[PDB]
Formats: C-alpha cells, structure tokens, sequence
C-alpha cells in the first residue's frame, strides 16, 4: 500500500505470520468474537495480493458505514439534549478522576518483572504515553469522546528512519471515518476450516461530504489501507441485534430520550397555541360579484380588527392607550334581518393537564441514561454504578497498554514474549473520588466497631482476640501481627 | 451449468447401477472391482444406499422399469430445488361412524 | 421412502399458492422480444454492452 | 464426515462403543429429558459414518434453527429494550463478581483426589481454560449472552498431530449457528428398546439471507456435522411446551415486555397526536363543477392558513413577528345567508391519565425478569435471588468443566473413569461480593450475640457454655475446642 | 469471477501509464534493419560475433 506504514507493516506481517504458524484448524465459523467487520476472501494456493483488496474495498465500502455515521450523529444529538448532557458529564467525571496533587491513572507493575528494572523503563514510557494524549489535561475529553461515540482511534508515529526513538504524540482520527475490518484469508474443501489469521487491519475513510445540524464536513475521498499496529484504539463491547453493528452506551437511551423531548415539546406547543384570544368573523357577502362582495368583509376588518399586539420586550401592550379597556365594545351593521354576519369564538389554551405523565417518562429516561436512581452513605445502587464505571475504565484502558507495548517493542525494552507473560496483569489503576472513598471506609469501620462492641463481653471467653480481628474486624493475620507489634512498641 | 446454482449432488438409480457402484473402486486408482460393499443394496432397510466418493447421495429406484439413473442437484435452500411440494394439508385422519348402520 | 430428500417444500398456509421470480434484464425495456438476461447461467454476458 | 475433527470423532466413537457394551436396554424412553432433538435411523444406515450427511439432509427440511432463531432474535430485542436490559445487568453482575486483588471463579479440589500431582495440574489447567476464554476480561459477557440466549457453545481446537500438547483456545459458537441432535440406532419387532447410544452430535449452520438490520452477509451453505466431544456447551434447564425447544430466561418477558412497550408508545402517540392546535376551514363553493369551486376555496384558504412554525431547536416561533398578537382575528365570508362557511376546531389529546396501567404493567414486567422486588438488610427475596444466581452459575459452569476434562484427558493426566469418580464433586467456586457477604455475616452474628447475651444468666445453671457455643454461636465441636486453645494462650 | 492474478495488474494512481524495456543489442548500430537482440531466447548467441 504505502511505504509510509512500512514499520507497522513489519509488525503486522510478522504477527500475522506467527498466528498462521499455529494450526488453529478444523474451525468452521471464523475465529471472531467481536469488533472488526469481516470480509470473506479466498485465495489461490495461499494469497491473492491486491485482487482480494479490490473485491474487499468495493464489496465492503459501497454497502456500508451509513449506519456508523447515523449512530455517531445520533449520539451527539442525544448528548446535546437536557440531562443527557449531565448524565454524560457524571460518567466522565466519575470515570476520569484526578484531584489536587493526587494520583492519576498509573501502571501498577506489582507482578514479576524481568530483571526487575524493566519496571522503571515501563513507568517512564507510561508517563510519556499520558504525555502523548496530554491525558493529565485532556483525559476527560478523550474519555468523553470514546464513551459518547463508542469508539476512539489515534494514529501512531514512527521516525521512521531510526524507529526505536520515533514514537511521538498521538493523532486522533475523525469519528465516523474508520472501518475496522478482517479478512477470512482462506478457502478450501466444503468451506474453509483453515487457521483464520485475518491480518485485522483498518481502512481509513475520507470525505464525509454530507451535512449535519447547522454545518458541512470536508475530507480527501481516498481509502487508505493500514495493518493495525499503526492505530491506538478502543471501542465498547456493545453490539445491536445484528452482526457486528457496534453501538455505544448511549444507544439504549436513544428511544426515550427523543420521545421525552417530543412530549415536552408537545406540551409546549399545546400551551402556546390558543394562548391569545381567537375568533373568526363570518361575513355575508352574497348577491355581489367578488370585486364588490369583499367590501363587507374588508370594511368590518378595517374598522373593528383587534390590531393590538403584546410587547414581550417590556411587559406592556404595544403602544396602546388608554391604559386598559373595561370592555371590548364591538358592533355590526347588519345587511338583513338575519344572524349571518357574526363572531364565532374558538377555545383557548385551557389548563387541561395534569401535565404529569411527563414525570414518568423523565424518570424512566434518567435511569435509561445509565445513572444512579438517586441522582436527579452506601447503597447497592452505588456499588453497582461504581462497578460499571470501573468496567468503562477497563475498556478504555487499552489506550495506555497499546502505545505502551508498542514503544517498548519498537525501542527494545521488552520482547513480545515478555509482554505476553507480564499481561496477564499490569493493570493501570485510577484514582477514585477521595471524599467517597474515605466515607466508604468510615462506614465500614463504624459497622466493624459496633460488631466488636457487641462481641466485647465474650472476646476473652468464647471468641479469641485474633479470631475477632479476623471475623469482626475482617483482618488478615499479617495485619493482626502488625497491629500487635505496633501496639507493643507504643506501649514502651 | 444448467442451473447456475450448483452441481449435481445426488443420484437416484436402478439397483443394478448401485450394484456396480458398490463393487467398483470409485476412488482414483489403477483399476479394480469385487463384491459389492460400497453402498447398501438392500431396499429392505433403506433407499439410501450411501454417498459416492463422499460427494453424491445415492438412492435406489426400486421401480425402475428398465435400468437407468438420474442425477440431480438440490441446494441448501427450499427455493433452490427444481421440484416443489408444499403440502398445506397432509395425512389428516377422519374418524366416526355411519349411524344408519353404525359401522365405523 | 425418500420423498422430500431432494425437494423444496415451504408448506403453504392457503391452497393454490404462488411463487415469484426475478431476472436481471438488459436492453432498456424489460418486456421485449430479444430482451436479454444479464446473469443468464448458460448464455455468456455481453461485454460490448457496457463498453464499445 | 470431516477427518479434520477425527480426534473428537474418536472420542465419540469410543464412548459409543462403551455404550454398546452397556445393558441399559429395554428402554422405551428417548433417554433424555432436556437436550438434543430425536430422530431414528436403521442400524445399517448408522453403521456408515456418512449417515450424518444423510440425517443432516433430513433435518434440513425440519430446520430446527428457524424456530430457535425466532426465539433468540426475540430474546436479543428484549435484552435491547429498556427495563429489561438492566435486570439482565444486575443478574450478570451477581453471577460473575469481579474485584481488585481478588480471585475469579476457581476450581476447589478439597475432596477426594486420585493424586496431588493431578490436583496441581488440574488447578493450573482450570486457569488455562479461563485464560482461553479470556474469562478475567469477558466472563460476564459470555454469561450475559448465555442467560439471554439460553445457551452458549464453543468449538474445541486440537493440533491434531500432537493432540496432547496442541490444545488451543475455544471459538464461541453463536446459538442459531448450531443444533444438538440424537439418533436411534435400532429396530425390532414393533417398538425398539435396544441400546440406543445416540452419539448426540452437533450440526453447524449460519444464515444472513433473511432480514438483517446490518452487519450480516454470510451463509453456511451446506451444514457441518461436528462430534459431540468437539463442542463445549451449556444451556439452561428451560424448555418449551414441546419437543426440544430450548428457552431463554427472558422468555417470560415476551408477553409483558411488549405489552409495556405497546402501552408506552400508545400513551406517547396519544399525547403527541392532537397536542398542537388542529382546525378545518370550510368554504361554501357550491353551484360550481368542482375545479371552478376550488377557486372560491383558494380565495379564502390562501389568506386563512396560519403559516407559522414552531422551532424545537430553540423555543421560538418562526414568522411570528411582531412578538405575539393579543388575538388571532380571522375573516371568513359566504356568498349566501346559509351558515355553511365555518371553521372547526379539533381535539385535544386530553390529559386523561390516570397513568396507572403502564405502572402496573411495568412493575409486573420488572418482577418477571427474575429480580428482587426491592429493586427498581437481608431479606428472603435477596436470598431467593442469590439461590437463583447460584442455579445459573451451576449450569453455566459446564463451560469450564467440559474443556477441563477434555484437556486433562488428552494430555494423559486423567482417565475418564477417574473423572467420573472425582466428580461427584470438583466444584468450582464463584466469587461473591464481600461487601454483602460481610453484611450478612455481621447481621447473623448480631442476632447470635443477642441470643447469647440473653441466655447468659443461666449459662452455668440450666444450660452450659458449650450449649450456647454450639446452639447459639453455631460452632462445631472442633471449632469450640480450637477456639478455646487460642483463647487460653492469649490469656497468658 | 476469475482472479486477475492470472495476469499482471499494476493498478495505477493515474491514467495512461508507460513501460520501458531495455533490449541489449549488437552489430554496431542500435537502430537498423537487421540489428539483433543479444539475449532473445529464440535465437542462439552469434557464436562467431566476437570470433571469426
């Protein structure tokens, strides 16, 4: 494709080949769990370079990506509405946590290390990974975009002449312009059951030449093929009823979010219309040609029309005198002894509701936005919510594992085998709201003390002190010995 | 070529054809024949004799009037069949009696 | 018996049913003498039609 | 008959031969309550390995999966619907609990074992199985799908040239891409009861030919027969009123989920339609051929139409200026004295609710999702729910126990006979949230402490200290003696 | 369809490409009737060219 990606191709081609070397065969369905859109291809003997690409590019490009565009557009439109904005804010706030002079996302390398100093190298790289996002200042925004859009992608930079020192700051890719694909690179007797290596690369789309609310978009119109190694990315493990139609967390609320604002708007238009007085004059203009017939109607209007309008700039009636009528005296000069020329009034903006149904709908929406029921101590709802946030962080986390292994491998700090054994678990942790974290511990302590207090009369009779520490205070034995030793020291 | 959907995948034939298929080495080989073992020839137990080369489903036409075979194609779908049978009503029992003489 | 081993069935839910079919047809008017099927399995495609 | 699966074909055939040597004969029964579809074959047909192709073709005209597809597609949408989705989330959350510096479901071999070396190997193998499934990261997703779909399947991978060592990671098979079948290999003098081993194999399929929203472009073409032994699977003990139709946990919601949706939308439509002002103008255009009559109508409607629009992006009225009239004064005319020209005003989506029905149905629905009524201390409802969660866990778990058996057996660590003797019980224990566990135990202890305290005055007179320790504190005899030993030493 | 790997492709990023060939020649004049290609497989070497 382009030599521009040569260092990545080297990484991607090797990974592909190593995967092919494993006979993961006799597998009917392609070995795909989630993510990328596969395009079945076939090959003569082993591969059909650029033949497959023609068929793949056109076969996947034409019938596709419309859905992706719509989902993103929808999610942004959703985000821009009242209380969605807040729900997103709350998630982002809880998900990306930092405070004055405290911890930030951090690489907790507490597991076995190579010698063991590799940890210093990894920690230094980690700091740069954050610097390459400017996470410490923009982390909230990167997260929000991922959460809201369901996905995020960044281009990785290689020197490329001296690639070991070449990793630079990341380049975010436009939403709706990324197609993640896989190829089923095999065909054989009765349908391929041959190792499915796929390559797993991306297609960079360009030229979103359409429109959006109050604007137009522009780009190149080219389709660029990339192996995978070149891009840092993440996406939610959320798929709609069909295929690999990847959706966001915001997807679930699209329905009710819109019907709710629709109901609110319906109430508003209901209240607005009919608010001013309304009435039609009926006029008998018969036995005349239209040329003259119109005079009866035109006359009544010209002299008796209520030409008065409300001043909404200043609370007054526009330039009227005297200050206010006691009655509106109207009259008609009847052409005959018949009630044919008259005024027929219409109903006003009556207080029909009971504008309460809307309360059910809003309640339902708040919840639907993935927020605690209590938002408009310790509870199951909070614990549940916190677990959700933690999982969002885990999904997002790849953004710091990917560029990390990338430069460690590009530079010559870590080998592929070492990465594979370290992780496993090199989990990047995050800070949690300190107020609530301390509160949680405080509540725990109070309960533990109350239990100890009640237990107390028998701590020297039925339950030992060590046992009480282990069951009442939920202490480990090492913890118990440490507490006893510190007490002994203090006692002297 | 004729259907555009797929090659023949079954054979229905005179028992004699089957006797031959079952007694010849159907694989790619020098030359060979012997007693029939390759397919069932016994219509007592089935119609389905076996699969020729692992490729065609072979059946016995026990009523062939002379000696013949038919080869054909059936796809994975119901539309790709050539021949259709939409039963709508089938083998529905009737039970009662005629009370005039009350026989079943 | 092997009555349906090689037969499509799609049992009807009414008597006297129907089936539809579609041919891709070229030459402007799909209904015409000499009209031709674009993906006819036996007859070859016309390469001049989209070209010279 | 694909040789590609020979390693498992061999396992199934050996099992079958062992069944052939068993005397569990003279059985009218299909020998199965919940499992594979029933078919019959002659023994002479069955004798050929290609009988599978033949039976597959028969089964193709009684598709099986078509029904399961309709059920699953329904289940997928129920999961997708708000106030269904969340119940599933809570269930999944409790079924598989994750925490920092905490274990995950693990194999607890505290029961009789053939050997401690095997024990060590099995524990490591169990871990490799979880690693293969990426359980530590995706265990809850696999579970969710299982709960909703009623089942999960996975394709096993064997080298197969070194099928002791080349044991590779599972490929999740999506329900609807697979069916479980069983054949009667026998005939007799009207009513065969001859040993029916059945083999119980699987058939692979897939189809995107039918309607899809997106992301679906594949079809199995021919179907593939897979040895039982080649598939890891689990399913809930939930079946239909007939056959072998496997039912998901949300099947209960099929009725009320949609009843609620139906009512909700009806309420919304009711409220929106007829919310804004609606009115019909009438013009007396009589004694004209029709096209001519219209001129009179146009002479009125082109002046009467209130060509004003409500802006829902910004709450404004388009073409309103000046700010707002005190009244809407219209003039309508007639060519005779006949009161025919007029304007009608129309309803009026009145605030009739009494929005109580939708609420009753929502509560009923929510309960139907197998959740506590306390959801939107420790109670019977919570305990009942926990029992439910364990029931789910103990069916799901086949997903780990099956490959555990297979891998150990292939390696040559265990024999099948040994497997059958050890299990019995090689229970894998699931992690449960320690927060709630602590609360439960603490409450239990509080009550026990209070009982002890109250008993105290006659603990040395009518009942003993031992009595209280075993009856109130619910200690075992060993527990009492050991606890005392520790107390006595602490007292020194 | 038949794969296009039965032939070369050289897809282009522009219309109208060109191909250059380097034909080794002999007989003191690159452009002449009778001039010959040094490595044309149909013909043997001119066995006496540098010789008799």
């Amino acid at each position: 494709v382009l030599s521009l990606f040569a260092p990545w191709a080297k990484m991607d081609e090797r990974n592909f080949k190593d995967q092919e070397k494993e006979d993961l065969v006799s597998i009917t369905a392609p070995k795909l769990d989630d993510g990328a859109r596969e395009f079945e291809v076939s090959s003569n003997e082993a591969a059909s370079p650029y033949n497959a690409a023609f068929q793949t590019i056109f076969g996947s490009y034409e019938p596709g990506m419309k859905t992706t565009r719509e989902l993103i557009d929808t999610y942004r439109n959703l985000m821009n509405n009242y209380e969605v904005d807040n729900a997103v804010s709350e998630i982002v706030s809880d998900a990306i946590v930092y405070e004055d002079d405290t911890e930030v996302v951090a690489l907790n390398l507490d597991k076995s290390k190579f010698s063991p100093k590799i940890k210093n190298m990894m920690l230094d790289e980690f700091s740069d990974v954050l610097n390459h996002l400017s996470f410490q200042r923009k982390g909230s925004d990167h997260f929000r975009r991922w959460y809201v859009d369901s996905r995020i992608f960044f281009h990785k930079i290689i020197d490329p002449k001296r690639p070991k020192e070449g990793i630079k700051e990341l380049r975010r890719l436009d939403p709706r312009q990324v197609q993640y694909v896989r190829e089923i690179i095999t065909e054989t007797e009765a349908g391929t059951k041959i190792v499915k290596g796929y390559k797993e690369y991306f297609i960079y789309d360009t030229a979103h030449e359409s429109y959006a609310c109050d604007g137009r978009m522009y780009e190149a119109g080219t389709k660029i093929k990339i192996p995978k190694a070149a891009v840092v990315y993440a996406h939610s493990g959320l798929v709609d009823c069909c295929g690999k139609n990847i959706i966001g967390y915001l997807h679930r609320a699209v329905k009710p979010a819109n019907q709710l604002k629709l109901l609110e708007d319906a109430v508003v238009i209901y209240r607005i219309t009919r608010a001013p007085d309304r009435r039609v004059w009926y006029v008998d203009t018969g036995n005349m040609p239209a040329r003259k017939a119109a005079e009866h109607m035109q006359h009544v209007m010209n002299t008796m029309k209520n030409r008065v309008v409300y001043d909404a700039s200043t609370g007054k009636i526009k330039n009227q005198q005297h200050n206010m009528s006691m009655t509106e005296d109207y009259w008609l000069q009847r052409r005959d002894g018949k009630a044919v020329t008259e005024v027929d009034t219409l109903p006003g903006a009556d207080n029909t509701g009971n504008m309460e149904d809307i309360r059910w709908f809003r309640q339902a929406l708040y919840m639907a936005l993935r927020v605690p029921l209590s938002r408009i101590s310790i509870t199951r709802d909070e614990l549940t919510f916190a677990k959700f946030i933690r999982e969002l962080q885990h999904k997002f986390e790849e953004v710091f594992l990917d560029p990390l292994k990338t430069n460690l491998l590009l530079k010559g700090i870590i080998t592929e085998d070492e990465w594979n054994d370290e992780i496993n678990n090199i989990k990047i942790e995050f800070h949690r709201d300190s107020y609530f974290a301390e509160l949680k511990e405080a509540e725990i302590l109070e309960r533990r003390i109350n239990m100890l207090t009640m237990a107390e009369p028998f701590i020297g009779k039925y339950i030992s002190h060590r046992t009480a520490m282990k069951d009442i205070l939920q202490m480990t034995d090492e913890e118990i010995e440490q507490e006893a030793k510190q007490i002994e020291e203090e006692s002297k | 070529r004729q259907t555009g959907r797929g090659e023949g995948n079954f054979i229905i034939a005179s028992r004699n054809v089957v006797n031959v298929l079952a007694s010849v080495d159907t694989g790619i080989s020098y030359a060979a024949q012997g007693l029939a073992t390759g397919f069932s020839t016994d219509t007592t137990k089935s119609v389905f004799a076996g699969v020729l080369g692992g490729k065609y489903r072979v059946y016995i036409d026990q009523y062939a009037k002379q000696d013949y075979f038919t080869v054909g194609y059936k796809g994975p779908n119901e539309m790709d069949a050539g021949i259709y049978y939409a039963p709508y009503v089938a083998l529905t029992p009737l039970r009662g009696s005629d009370p005039k003489n009350f026989q079943p | 018996l092997i009555a349906f081993d090689i037969c499509g069935v799609q049992p009807m839910n009414s008597p006297t049913g129907q089936v539809f079919a579609l041919r891709a047809v070229y030459g402007k008017d799909p209904v015409a003498a000499g009209a031709k099927e674009a993906f006819h399995p036996m007859y070859g495609p016309d390469a001049m039609f989209s070209g010279q």
